[PDB]
């Protein structure tokens, strides 16, 4: 009977690809002819944040532009601040082997994890002076890979398990769950809305869920290895990924299809993270081939190259402003362009 | 100006004192051998150190930290974590070995133990991460073969035209067929890494018994001996 | 100052200090800009490095000034003197820093992080320096007008105290660490069975110039110090060019070091490259 | 059971994204140019920042 | 996009033979190495054979190696196994995997049951 269910989810998908071809009147690589190249990108190591021993994993900017967290494998979750590149707080983590980080808007709250299957915060304005661990949350029954803070109260989880999970610091337990993708979820990314968060896994796809309903409402499956890249357009219509399979995606949340495919048949090696600009017009993209590409969103031309990386990129972002650029690989040097 | 001359002098006195405790730690770490430990669910990979001067149980890893001739070793076992293997394993790219145990004494789970080695050892990020194979279970294996119940022709019938090599360590009082088997499957693990060898990684087989207790020495012999490859390739001496 | 064949000396020394002194620059540079150089045996390297820049830019200058035979103070001229014998005695101690460094890497791997870090490099690095100011300088105040070397310095200095006491001492430590890392790499050689003979040979022959080029850049000038100390009244038939000939080798070690050593290591060359992409 | 469980969410998901209203690619670049347009001006990765104005230089 | 139909299998007899096809679209067929696998009725997943991008690079299991042959067309982006003298125990569940990197040489598709890089299953059974 089995066999009934697969032929209705074939043409299901066959009208869904059906109608995106049909909505795929014009594709943005023709009609960003005319607007004007952004050229060569000089970018120039402003300051280098050197003191961390084990590979970085992950790194996340603030909202106040300044300070920045970066966790390494050695169990320390440093805050950089790139004006000076003075040490303010590293968090000992009991799990050496973190994977993500993360910096809450009103910057109160640092949130990590990694194979531990537990997402540990800690509280950066305790009044004893000595950070320590604020909220354990645990339930995942995979690698927590990225994380990000919905608010001072809700926080977003992406685990190995094949699902995604918001939980409210208050409580400690699942308040959502989200059980679209197969593979084990990789990174993901809030929109300035913060009620909509599109996070990618090893299925080669790109799934969109809403804070409040809790139901896949969108999903993407133009690349073709597994996302390791992910990161929200700047006006909240959009967003890029990128694939071990050395090529990034633009999709868009309203033509549910791809509009702008960057890649090169020199560049072999995948992205290991992704991040846009205060405008967009820029796409930033973590290489593991030593160096991150800077290429134009409409275009999709290599702009700009940093090639000063002794290691495999881990993370890059982008501060609130874009006054600048991080980019953390393995080599323990969080390095700070502009 | 003093408003903000005095916060400056407050945040260098902090930054100073991180960087001493980063320091403080980065000691013990640089000290210590971070290694990782694989094998499936009836090897006994959680048994391979049975001196196991320390078992930490982390919430998903089963951390062993033990110390050898006045060096601290620290194999890190991922026991809880699902079955893919493909994206946290690159979390382990920078460890001193991986110690892979496989029981061979199941001859049809040795295939899914020889294609899990052939992944590890042909992975691009462990690619410069020298592998300890330690073949648990010899004893099941002498059983097994001296039981004659299962034939290893039906699950690699090159066993049946293969010879047992010259440089082989036999031991005393060990039955021709038992040291034939075991030769056999290491050398079966030998191609395995050879098909895509190089000076970056290389193995170090080894047979231990279920109730062994000697496995110290030779993990100890076996990252000293890596880590002088390892610094004699730097030096161009290999 | 133009002499039958001074002048040749002088040139050659010139030609020594300015390729010495451009190679370790590009050495000093190198390690300082790329930042996954930052290692305790790159920390030698780059002490090695400025070692000899400083010997390129003072001691060959000073030796010039010494060898064109002026007629200054003699305090004068023994300070030269003396500072040449302190960069010289400092090259020689890096190059024993990086030899003993190799040999904790190669014979005690597993030990090595942990007995050689940052701090401890430093300081290494820090206590040779001082052993070389206090060496050089020794007679300087605890001697036991024509400024030519033999007249300021002794002879009873530069062998019983200067090669007996920091030059064949380090000398032959070198050389046994050699001899061991020599016999570690064919010990392991015998191992990685994947021809054996060829690899073996040449990491003997890699192993044999980093101490026969040691060997022949300071055996010269100090064998021609014992020469004439322990068997004088020779009459040095050929001064001008014996003397000529080991001062020059002296001070082309400087050159010579970080050809063999630095630009002979993976991590370096690796470097070189990278930086002659990024300029392109 | 378990097959035919996933079948079942599958076939689920699979109606909740029919229903959604997908637009014409067009008018998704329109407003990507748009937006690009109305920020590249306040970029500083786009529009060269004066060292003065960059707190980094 | 990312899709792995596959078709053939059924019922054989003993001794018989059967080309089993399995057509991959949504990225180059070319760049990405591929994998034959089998789950027998209550056993685990029991990987078959492997096959490079350019086929110069082919591996057979011990079990079956031999009778079968893995084959791979680029032209048309397609894989084929072509079981020979087939046995009673080769009956089982056939699967197509591709290695979730290209240009490498290592796949991790066996290790998990629930890898998204596969098709629906290829029925095989040998029997009278
Ligand atoms: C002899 C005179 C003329 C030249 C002096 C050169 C000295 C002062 C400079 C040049 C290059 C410098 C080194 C460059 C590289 C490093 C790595 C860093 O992590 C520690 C400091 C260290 C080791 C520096 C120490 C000081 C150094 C050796
Ligand atoms: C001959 C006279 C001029 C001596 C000049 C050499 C001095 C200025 C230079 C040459 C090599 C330099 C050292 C080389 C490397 C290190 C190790 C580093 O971790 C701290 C600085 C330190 C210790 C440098 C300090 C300055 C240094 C000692
Ligand atoms: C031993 C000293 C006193 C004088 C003898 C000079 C010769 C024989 C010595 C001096 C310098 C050394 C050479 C230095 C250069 C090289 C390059 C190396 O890649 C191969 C060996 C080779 C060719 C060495 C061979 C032996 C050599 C040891
Ligand atoms: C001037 C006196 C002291 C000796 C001069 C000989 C020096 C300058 C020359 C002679 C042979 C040369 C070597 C020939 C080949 C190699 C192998 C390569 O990896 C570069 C370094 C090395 C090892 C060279 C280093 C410089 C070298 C040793
Ligand atoms: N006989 C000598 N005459 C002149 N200078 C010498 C003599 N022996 C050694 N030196 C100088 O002392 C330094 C240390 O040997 C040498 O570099 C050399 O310049």
């Amino acid at each position: 009977e089995l066999d009934q269910l697969r032929q209705e989810a074939e043409q299901l998908k066959n009208q869904i690809r059906d109608a995106r071809k049909a909505c795929a009147d014009a594709t943005l690589s023709q009609i960003t002819n005319n607007i004007d190249p952004v050229g060569r990108i000089q970018m120039r190591t402003r300051r280098t944040l050197r003191g961390h021993l084990a590979k970085i994993y992950a790194m996340h900017w603030g909202t106040d532009s300044r300070l920045l967290v970066s966790a390494s494998q050695d169990g320390k979750l440093i805050i950089w601040d790139s004006y000076t590149t003075n040490k303010v707080h590293a968090i000992p983590l009991r799990s050496s082997w973190v994977m993500t980080c993360a910096y809450a808007p009103s910057g109160n709250y640092v949130a990590c994890g990694g194979l531990d299957n537990i997402c540990s915060i800690y509280n950066l304005k305790t009044r004893e002076g000595n950070v320590r661990v604020s909220r354990e949350l645990a339930g995942h029954t995979g690698y927590l890979s990225c994380c990000r803070f919905l608010d001072d109260n809700q926080i977003v989880t992406s685990s190995g398990d094949t699902t995604c999970a918001l939980w409210d610091i208050e409580t400690g337990q699942q308040t959502t769950t989200f059980t679209g993708h197969t593979g084990d979820v990789m990174s993901l990314s809030l929109a300035p809305d913060t009620r909509l968060f599109v996070s990618g896994a090893c299925d080669a796809s790109a799934k969109l869920w809403d804070v409040r309903e809790g139901m896949c409402r969108q999903t993407f499956t133009g690349h073709e290895s597994d996302i390791n890249a992910i990161c929200f357009f700047p006006n909240g219509n959009a967003f890029a990924t990128g694939s071990d399979d050395a090529t990034c995606r633009l999709f868009d949340l309203r033509a549910d299809q791809e509009l702008m495919t960057y890649s090169h048949d020199n560049i072999i090696c995948g992205i290991t993270s992704v991040s846009f600009s205060k405008s967009g017009r820029l796409l930033l993209a973590g290489y593991d081939d030593f160096n991150c590409n800077v290429w134009d969103a409409l275009k999709a031309d290599r702009a700009g190259v940093l090639a000063g990386h002794d290691n495999r990129v881990s993370c890059l972002g982008v501060t609130d402003d874009g006054m600048a650029v991080a980019t953390g690989s393995w080599d323990s040097f969080l390095k700070i362009w502009n | 100006t003093e408003d903000q001359r005095n916060e400056e002098k407050a945040q260098r006195e902090a930054n100073k004192m991180i960087e001493k405790q980063l320091q403080k730690d980065k000691q013990v770490y640089r000290a210590t051998h971070r290694l990782l430990l694989l094998g499936a669910d009836n090897s006994g990979k959680s048994t391979i150190v049975k001196q196991m001067r320390i078992y930490h149980v982390n919430s998903g890893i089963f951390e062993t930290k033990f110390q050898v001739d006045k060096v601290n070793f620290h194999m890190f076992d991922v026991g809880a974590q699902r079955d893919e293997r493909r994206k946290w394993i690159q979390c382990f790219n920078d460890v001193t070995a991986i110690i892979f145990v496989v029981d061979s004494s199941d001859y049809n789970r040795l295939q899914e133990a020889l294609n899990d080695f052939k992944s590890i050892w042909n992975n691009r990020w462990l690619r410069t991460i020298s592998v300890i194979l330690f073949l648990n279970k010899q004893d099941l294996l002498a059983e097994k073969v001296l039981a004659g119940k299962s034939k290893i022709e039906d699950y690699f019938p090159e066993f049946a035209r293969y010879t047992t090599p010259e440089d082989a360590t036999p031991e005393p009082g060990e039955d021709p067929r038992v040291t034939r088997a075991k030769y056999f499957i290491r050398d079966e693990f030998l191609r395995i890494s050879t098909a895509s060898g190089d000076g970056r990684h290389y193995c170090y087989p080894h047979f231990t018994c279920s109730v062994d207790t000697e496995n110290a020495r030779r993990i100890f012999n076996d990252c000293r001996d890596i880590i002088q490859r390892m610094h004699l390739r730097q030096y161009e001496l290999l | 100052l133009l002499e039958t064949q001074d002048a040749l000396y002088v040139a050659l020394e010139l030609v020594i200090a300015a390729l010495s002194v451009a190679g370790n620059v590009l050495v000093c540079a190198a390690v300082g800009t790329a930042n996954t150089l930052q290692t305790p045996t790159n920390y030698f390297l780059v002490s090695l490095a400025a070692a000899d820049v400083a010997v390129g830019l003072f001691a060959i200058p000073f030796a010039i000034t010494i060898s064109l035979g002026f007629c200054t103070d003699f305090y004068g001229c023994l300070f030269l003197a003396c500072f040449v014998l302190v960069l010289t005695q400092s090259s020689i101690f890096s190059l024993l820093a990086v030899a003993v460094d190799r040999y904790l890497a190669i014979c005690v791997p597993l030990r090595y992080k942990s007995l050689v870090t940052g701090t401890r490099a430093r300081g290494v690095i820090a206590v040779l320096w001082v052993l070389a100011f206090g060496i050089g300088l020794t007679p300087f105040l605890g001697w036991n007008v024509k400024c030519l070397f033999e007249n300021v310095v002794p002879m009873s200095y530069m062998v019983y105290f200067n090669f007996f006491g920091c030059v064949l001492p380090p000398l032959l430590i070198m050389l046994v660490i050699y001899i061991k890392i020599f016999l570690v790499a064919c010990r392991q050689l015998q191992r990685t069975e994947l021809t054996t003979l060829q690899r073996e040979i040449h990491a003997a022959k890699s192993l044999a110039m980093i101490v026969g080029i040691f060997a022949l850049c300071w055996l010269p000038v100090h064998a021609v110090n014992c020469v004439t100390l322990f068997q004088p009244a020779q009459g040095k038939n050929k001064p001008k060019w014996a003397m000529n000939m080991a001062i020059l080798l002296s001070h082309a070690n400087s050159v010579v070091n970080p050809i063999v050593y630095a630009y002979r290591n993976r991590d370096f060359r690796y470097t070189f490259h990278k930086i002659i992409s990024r300029y392109l | 059971t378990a097959s035919i469980a996933q079948a079942r969410k599958l076939v689920e998901q699979l109606k909740m994204e029919a229903n959604i209203d997908r637009i014409k690619v067009s008018k998704a670049a329109a407003d990507l140019m748009a937006y690009c347009e109305a920020h590249a001006k306040e970029d500083p990765l786009l529009t060269p920042v004066p060292a003065s104005e960059n707190p980094f230089r | 996009q990312v899709q792995l139909q596959e078709s053939g299998g059924g019922l054989v007899q003993p001794g018989g033979s059967l080309r089993l096809s399995c057509a991959a679209s949504g990225f180059t067929f070319s760049n990405y190495k591929m994998n034959w696998v089998r789950q027998a009725p209550g056993k685990g997943l029991e990987w078959v054979s492997d096959i490079s991008q350019s086929g110069a690079s082919i591996s057979y299991t011990g079990s079956v190696k031999g009778r079968f042959t893995i084959s791979r067309d680029n032209a048309k982006n397609t894989l084929y196994l072509q079981m020979n003298s087939l046995k009673p125990e080769d009956t089982a569940v056939y699967y197509c995997a591709r290695c979730p990197a290209p240009f490498t040489r290592d796949c991790f598709d066996v290790t998990s049951t629930t890898y998204a890089y596969r098709g629906q299953g290829t029925q095989v059974t040998v029997s009278s």
